[PDB]
């Protein structure tokens, strides 16, 4: 199961939701003031802008996305054992999650990845800010080396 | 030539052995980061045009107590502060210091020009005081 697919089902689907999130914001009035003004010319974000930005971004996450996935994974595991994939363990946890838990972590600069890949939904930085802010949802331990 | 207005106002040559760049330096302060703090302490202070008067004679400015006029404007420095902050509560605040400053003032519109109250606009007080001399024709 692609780590994308339970957001994707949706009529606004997730990150089009999280897209509008500027709107909250003191004032941005656009997702590219909203790049500039989270992370300033390099990456590593200003923490406080960042977790003004996660105030908001929370409810997003805890009253869609964890009500839709508990339903779908609960559907998934109707119709046989699966490898799931997902982008924090916190969504696996709140939607309520039945097999093995393996958090899992790769050798390599992940956020690098984020500027090299082209086509994706909003800008390359709007998908490093999402990146940082998953990982700001995350509930510290061990990734464990997905090796 | 034509330089417009902003304010509405009306009355064997080949390559060179030196010439090269490819990488090999990088800032250690930041350039980039040393420019957006030049470019925000650039900016020119604010005007602070309250109890000055307009062009037809009335000053411009709300209705309220120069000394609450004060307070209301520390309490906005202090909010201002806590926003550019990024903080629920500013830490350099301008309002509940420790200092007693009952007798400060500022610049409101409740006052004018001649010391009086802005009760009424100079144009209304101009016109009334006109209007007690004006005759008419006779029947």
């Amino acid at each position: 199961v692609d780590s994308d697919e339970v957001g994707e089902q949706m009529e606004p689907t997730f990150e089009h939701a999280v897209m509008e999130i500027y709107k909250g914001i003191a004032g941005v009035d656009s997702l590219d003031d909203l790049t500039k003004w989270v992370l300033n010319s390099d990456l590593v974000p200003h923490d406080d802008r960042l977790g003004q930005l996660f105030q908001a971004f929370l409810p997003l996450a805890k009253d869609l996305l964890a009500p839709m996935a508990r339903q779908f994974y609960d559907n998934s595991m109707s119709e046989g054992r699966l490898l799931t994939f997902a982008h924090a363990d916190s969504e696996l946890l709140n939607a309520n999650y039945f097999g093995h838990l393996l958090r899992l972590k790769i050798p390599y600069i992940t956020e690098v990845n984020l500027m090299i890949r082209k086509n994706r939904e909003g800008g390359e930085l709007f998908q490093l800010v999402l990146s940082y802010l998953y990982k700001m949802y995350a509930t510290s331990a061990q990734p464990k080396w997905f090796g | 030539k034509r330089i417009p207005r902003k304010t509405k106002g009306k009355s064997p040559a080949t390559a060179e052995p030196g010439t090269s760049n490819c990488e090999h330096y990088k800032a250690r302060p930041g350039i980039a980061s040393v420019q957006k703090a030049t470019e925000s302490a650039e900016l020119p202070m604010k005007n602070n045009d309250e109890g000055t008067p307009d062009k037809r004679g009335n000053t411009k400015g709300a209705l309220v107590n120069e000394h609450v006029e004060a307070r209301d404007e520390a309490d906005d420095a202090t909010k201002k502060q806590a926003k550019d902050t990024e903080k629920a509560k500013a830490q350099v605040t301008y309002s509940d210091t420790g200092i007693n400053n009952a007798n400060e003032l500022s610049r409101s519109g409740n006052v004018d020009n001649e010391g009086g109250s802005n009760q009424k606009p100079m144009s209304t007080r101009i016109a009334e005081a006109t209007s007690a001399i004006v005759s008419k024709h006779p029947a």
